[PDB]
């Protein structure tokens, strides 16, 4: 979608890896504020949206 | 400590920073002291093929 | 109210070390008020701010 319309979706009711995602070098940014990039298989969360 | 990387990874040499090469390849200290020195390379280490 | 010197004495006393626990709950600018928290969520380099 655009920017002005960006699309959110939720997702709730999983088992994620985030480990596939550091490991990719397709992305030119990955940057996160609030949690480690490395500690996101450690840990539960709810209220997830993309 | 002298090494060759891309043009857009100088930024992952320094402190507490994420990054690829930052984890797997040359890592620095939280606490480092000293200077980073990046200089284009292009005449000397690219070929054409 | 006979015994309101003794009593004042053991409310302060009480009410101060209500303060000081309660006083843990606040993060004081920072993300969260838990050490566990920040500890499993962050890298030192963040972590230690």
């Amino acid at each position: 979608a655009s920017v002005y319309a960006w699309n959110r979706k939720r997702i709730s009711n999983c088992v994620a890896d985030y480990s596939v995602l550091y490991n990719s070098a397709s992305f030119s940014t990955f940057k996160c504020y609030g949690v480690s990039p490395t500690k996101l298989n450690d840990l539960c969360f709810t209220n997830v949206y993309a | 400590d002298s090494f060759v990387i891309r043009g857009d990874e100088v930024r992952q040499i320094a402190p507490g920073q994420t990054g690829k090469i930052a984890d797997y390849n040359y890592k620095l200290p939280d606490d480092f002291t000293g200077c980073v020195i990046a200089w284009n390379s292009n005449n000397l280490d690219s070929k054409v093929g | 109210s006979a015994l309101g010197k003794l009593q004042d004495v053991v409310n302060q006393n009480a009410q101060a070390l209500n303060t000081l626990v309660k006083q843990l709950s606040s993060n004081f600018g920072a993300i969260s008020s838990v050490l566990n928290d920040i500890l499993a969520r962050l890298d030192p380099p963040e972590a230690e701010v």
